[PDB]
């Protein structure tokens, strides 16, 4: 007898899914897969398995708001970025801490990674090659936000902690630029909007919004 | 056995949906311990949640936690015993925590007890002055001479039974005119049992002389007061 | 690159030299016995001439292709003597007084540091191999010793062993040993 | 037929070996000896360090060449009857096979006047086959 | 002559076990004389210019 | 690191690039001699191939085990190395214990004659007598056969090897427990022994 | 700087658990099993399979964000047998391994000052 089969897509593994700025793309990871695949009204259908190994499961997966890259974090300690036009796995390598919040730049330039020790490190991605690492603070990373204009020259770096923290970095300066202890339990989202404002999202039940400045004003708003 | 030809049993029937994310929904608090150790601060724990302030308080209410005074105190020769701290008193993240018990480590326990000696058990319950009633079991092996010949260094059914009514009035006398926060202090550096040993001294001389095990059993009315005196108030931020 | 700005920071003369050399090919020059070394230490005081005796080469240049030369005077090493080093690489030839050529500037090598850079570059044709093993791996790979031809012609060098390559039915080299 | 004939402290062993069935049951060296082959090549070609100078071009391949250039092979013919069999065949395999072919276009062209020259018929012919083989 | 010299003396050893003091590791971190057959300085082939002889037997 | 962004083409950014553990196992002292006396041949293997600091607290009668943050490599060092030295404390053979460094895959299991069945006194000793054989025949028969270690302390009894074979050694050491007679087990022995050889 | 969990290694004499809790062994975070490992029923006790289970372990704790534990090892104590198998002993190796700090190693096995009957009979249980 003729048989066709349906596979499941977004299944197992604790990784939020991804899309692209079309929703064209939809990046989703099976166990040990990820299924991408082109939701076009009617004409959807899949890109390509990739199959690097069964056994370890997929930590956390970006796609770069154009697709164009998608980049993933498995059990084992190690990213790999994938490039999407030629379908193929285009670099790999150790990050010391088993990562669990990705971010990708609105620019399809920046990728900053952030793993349980509690120490985050933003590479290109065009170029695998990491810009610098920030030793940070102490607790679990629990969430990442990049602020940075298309054509611009200020750019910050948002982290969120398991600990009611989030540190503001800039990443032309690299300094601790602001570190508000604010929450008492884990940032769970983070967002910067133009004015300068900041958001953020704590899990306990709080939602700060701070006035916020370059030089040192900063306050709750 | 998660394989093909492990067959069905009634069992697998009906099963629930992975969706609760146990982790995301729970949350963590930090312990102290009183003011006679030295590093309070020990580890973290969980809460089911804190949708029920009853559940919060409730779950930490009943904890207890069981540390080693190695950990406790920082000095390594404190590894075999292990004590036992019930928390009780909850505020602001942080658990304020006393005494519940102690023990040895079995480890400890084999190492002690060898073969060509006589072992010594004394089992005294009395109560503090806090009304804490309690219980404390004591051990001893009887040791040898430094001109031994004999193979062996066993007591007499006389000694024995002397020294075990020596060591019940001294821990009986000793834990009824202490009270329990006196009591930890006073077992924490060994100092029972060097009088155990400075008062057999003359019957039979022993060593190993240890303060085994210390049981709460019963428990008086509580005491916040006394909780936080004994570990040694807050405003808010305007929410709006 | 890492902290993004550009700023400017026994050394090894060996490299330095050949990299030196893997510039300034091909303009090569070998000295030639024997009124350069100590044979012209005679007769005059307080400034002594060792006539520079030099056959310029570069096959690409078969014209100037063993050529003799005196060196400049305005060099470091003018007239000097007793100097070890046998071929000597200049810049840029120049005719002047007493219809005479000069080399322009100069580096001192010798045989295996030419051999490695004329052989990633293009003028070392090679000789059949050499009594001495021969060894063969594959049909296609084998070891041998083989001396090159550094050149209307050019002189030869010392001869090297070296871990050449049939392909597309020639015997390509891949290193030297 | 007349070439003459002939410890790590931590062990890896397998699942089989030692008693691990189970990881038998979910069951989941030439490299190396390549590696010591191209090792033994490196010492012997180390080891024989003979700096003589010797001439780019060999006896037998120039007088090829100047035997093509004169268009008259005579010489050639009795160097290569006069060579020992061994070297014979050495040169004949280590010719060139480049593009222009000359070197085996001339080679032919001297067989050709031997066997037109009607002496040492036999090993004419069988450097020809030679160089077919 | 040295050879002999050497066997025949008295011996010296080290008896230090790497341990018992204190961390004796790849990081960072009890001597006894044993009698010989004849002590150097009693051998009758002293002062001799080509002489071996063994005490030993 | 000197520090600037630069802009490149559709004016996106661009930058450039930029533990001690510890372990401690008692020795009891009649295993204590012994290990004075072979210590030498010990700590060698500890240090040069695991690169694990050593000692030993003679006023707490343990050795003490850790592993330097830098020079270690391997994290399974310090267990093998804490292994090691107890199934030594247990009372294997030198270099019996060393095989158990030098693999991954052996282990020790131990068990008691009134783990089996409750004998009392005489019977317990004509049981360990049974267990032992003349000369220890029949010991060390089990041993070559079952490629294992057995120690009988004076009750417990330990086995060293890989999981299949102490599985196969603890259950002929079991029937001669219960009370097969040597004979028949040395012949089941033989019998298991041509099918592992073959095998 | 870090957090401890306790890790208690029960070592059945036919299967193995690696269940680790928080400190006060009320909030267990994650348990696994020999069998559920490894797919068959001889093997349900086996190195390999506690070797497996205990990785998956180190990688849920790893997720809860809890960096060392101290270790309870167990067997299965009562009238049967009293001492921690090859199963228990795997475990550890394989976690201690996995890279998580390791405490403080205890042997928590129940040992019954004077116990019942055991299962056997008088003529002895196995074989």
């Amino acid at each position: 007898y003729k048989g066709i089969s349906l596979n499941p897509i977004y299944a197992g593994s604790s990784a939020v899914a991804t899309v692209s700025e079309n929703g064209k793309i939809l990046a989703t990871p099976v166990l040990d897969e990820i299924n991408i695949i082109d939701l076009t009204p009617g004409s959807r259908k899949i890109l390509h398995k990739i199959s690097n190994e069964d056994e370890q499961e997929i930590t956390a997966l970006k796609l770069t708001p154009d697709g164009q890259y998608l980049t993933y974090v498995s059990q084992a300690q190690l990213l790999k970025i994938f490039h999407l036009k030629t379908g193929k796995v285009v670099r790999s390598m150790k990050i010391s801490s088993p990562s669990y919040i990705l971010d990708a730049d609105s620019t399809s330039t920046l990728l900053a990674v952030g793993g349980t020790d509690g120490s985050i490190i933003v590479v290109d991605i065009e170029n695998g090659y990491i810009t610098h690492s920030f030793k940070g603070h102490g607790g679990t990373i629990s969430s990442l936000k990049f602020y940075g204009q298309l054509n611009s020259k200020i750019w910050l770096l948002a982290s969120g902690d398991t600990n009611g923290m989030v540190k503001v970095w800039d990443l032309v300066k690299r300094k601790c630029l602001h570190t508000l202890q604010e929450h008492t339990s884990a940032v769970r989202g983070l967002d910067i909007i133009e004015v300068l404002n900041l958001l953020s999202g704590g899990r306990d039940d709080i939602i700060n919004l701070w006035d916020f400045n370059m030089k040192k004003k900063c306050k709750l708003l | 056995a998660v394989g093909k030809n492990k067959r069905l049993s009634k069992g697998k029937k009906g099963q629930k949906k992975r969706v609760v994310d146990p982790f995301t929904r729970k949350e963590w608090f930090d312990i102290k311990a009183p003011s006679t150790f030295e590093n309070r601060n020990v580890g973290k724990t969980l809460v089911n949640k804190s949708t029920g302030l009853k559940s919060a308080s409730d779950a930490l209410k009943g904890r207890v936690v069981e540390v080693c005074l190695a950990d406790l105190q920082g000095s390594e020769d404190h590894s075999f015993r292990k004590i036992k701290l019930r928390v009780d008193e909850v505020q602001g993240k942080n658990l304020l925590t006393n005494f519940h018990g102690m023990d040895f480590t079995t480890d400890k326990l084999r190492s002690m007890v060898r073969k060509w000696q006589t072992l010594i058990e004394a089992n005294v319950t009395v109560k503090t002055s806090d009304d804490y009633v309690l219980r404390i079991f004591a051990i001893a092996f009887t040791r040898k001479q430094a001109n031994q010949v004999k193979r062996h260094s066993y007591a007499q059914s006389s000694h024995i039974r002397a020294i075990r009514k020596v060591i019940s009035e001294i821990l009986t006398k000793e834990v009824q005119g202490s009270t329990l926060a006196q009591l930890t202090s006073k077992l924490i550096p060994e100092v029972i049992n060097k009088e155990i040993e400075n008062a057999t001294k003359d019957i039979f001389p022993l060593q190993n002389i240890h303060v085994r095990k210390v049981k709460l059993l019963k428990q008086p009315k509580f005491d916040v007061g006394a909780l936080m005196a004994l570990h040694g108030e807050e405003k808010g931020k305007k929410v709006t | 690159n890492i902290a993004v700005v550009i700023r400017n920071e026994v050394i090894q003369i060996k490299l330095l030299k050949q990299m030196i050399c893997a510039g300034f090919v091909d303009h090569v020059a070998v000295r030639a016995d024997v009124l350069f070394p100590d044979d012209a230490k005679i007769t005059n005081r307080t400034s002594i001439i060792n006539i520079p005796y030099i056959p310029v080469l570069a096959t690409r240049t078969p014209n100037i292709e063993d050529c003799f030369v005196y060196i400049h005077p305005t060099s470091i090493l003018n007239n000097l003597g007793e100097m070890p080093p046998k071929y000597m690489l200049y810049y840029s030839l120049h005719l002047g007084g007493n219809n005479k050529t000069r080399m322009n500037t100069l580096c001192d090598i010798a045989s295996t540091p030419l051999a490695n850079i004329a052989r990633k570059g293009l003028l070392l044709t090679y000789s059949k191999p050499l009594g001495l093993k021969t060894v063969n791996l594959s049909p296609t790979e084998r070891y041998c010793y083989v001396v090159p031809r550094f050149g209307k012609i050019g002189w030869d060098l010392n001869p090297i062993a070296v871990h050449q390559k049939k392909q597309k039915g020639q015997w390509t080299v891949i290193k030297f040993i | 037929r007349s070439k003459p004939k002939e410890l790590p402290f931590f062990l890896q062993l397998s699942g089989e070996k030692v008693g691990d069935e189970a990881s038998v049951r979910e069951g989941i060296h030439r490299r190396d000896q390549e590696a010591q082959k191209k090792l033994d090549a490196e010492e012997q070609m180390n080891k024989f360090k003979v700096t003589g100078r010797l001439g780019f071009e060999s006896h037998f391949t120039k007088q090829l060449r100047e035997g093509s250039q004169s268009k008259d092979y005579s010489s050639l013919l009795a160097t290569l009857i006069n060579f020992s069999p061994a070297a014979v065949d050495l040169e004949i395999r280590s010719l060139n096979s480049f593009e222009p072919f000359d070197e085996i276009v001339w080679f032919i062209d001297a067989l050709t006047q031997g066997l037109k020259s009607n002496k040492n018929f036999e090993l004419y012919e069988t450097f020809m086959s030679l160089l077919f083989k | 002559k040295k050879r002999v010299i050497d066997d025949e003396d008295d011996k010296e050893v080290d008896t230090t076990l790497p341990g018992w003091g204190e961390w004796a590791g790849a990081g960072s971190k009890f001597i006894k004389k044993v009698k010989g057959v004849v002590n150097k300085d009693k051998r009758r082939d002293k002062n001799l210019q080509n002489v071996i002889i063994n005490e030993k037997v | 690191e000197s520090k600037t962004v630069v802009v490149d083409d559709q004016g996106k950014p661009r930058f450039t690039s930029a533990k001690f553990e510890s372990r401690k196992i008692m020795v009891p002292p009649h295993r204590m001699t012994p290990l004075r006396n072979s210590w030498t041949k010990i700590y060698p293997p500890l240090v040069e191939h695991l690169k694990l600091q050593v000692r030993m607290n003679l006023k707490t009668k343990s050795v003490e085990l850790r592993t330097n943050p830098k020079f270690t490599t391997d994290p399974g060092a310090l267990q093998k190395g804490a292994d090691f030295i107890k199934a030594f404390t247990l009372g294997f053979d030198l270099d019996d214990s060393i095989a158990l460094l030098r693999l991954d895959d052996l282990y020790i299991e131990t068990f008691e004659v009134k783990d089996v069945k409750t004998l009392t006194g005489d019977h317990l000793s004509r049981a360990i007598g049974r267990i032992a054989g003349k000369d220890g025949k029949t010991k060390f028969a089990i041993e070559n056969a079952t490629r294992t270690r057995i120690v009988l302390a004076d009750s417990k009894i330990h086995i060293l090897g890989g999981f299949t074979h102490i599985r196969m050694a603890r259950e002929s050491v079991v029937s001669l427990i219960l009370g097969s007679p040597p004979g028949k087990v040395y012949g089941n022995l033989r019998t298991v022994a041509s099918r592992l050889k073959e095998r | 700087s870090q957090v401890f969990g306790v890790a208690r290694i029960y070592a059945s004499f036919n299967d193995t658990f690696v269940h680790v809790t928080d400190l006060s062994g009320k909030e267990t975070i994650a348990r696994v099993t020999g069998g559920m490992k490894v797919k068959a029923d001889r093997d349900e006790s086996s190195p390999y399979a506690a070797m497996l289970a205990a990785q998956d372990v180190a990688a849920k704790c790893k997720e809860v964000g809890i960096t060392a534990v101290h270790v309870k090892i167990r067997a299965t104590g009562g009238t049967r047998t009293k001492t921690p198998g090859p199963g228990g002993q795997a475990a550890l190796r394989a976690l201690a391994r996995s890279g998580l700090r390791i405490g403080r190693i205890e042997d928590v096995t129940p040992v019954p000052s004077d116990s019942t009957r055991k299962k056997g009979g008088r003529r002895g249980r196995r074989l």
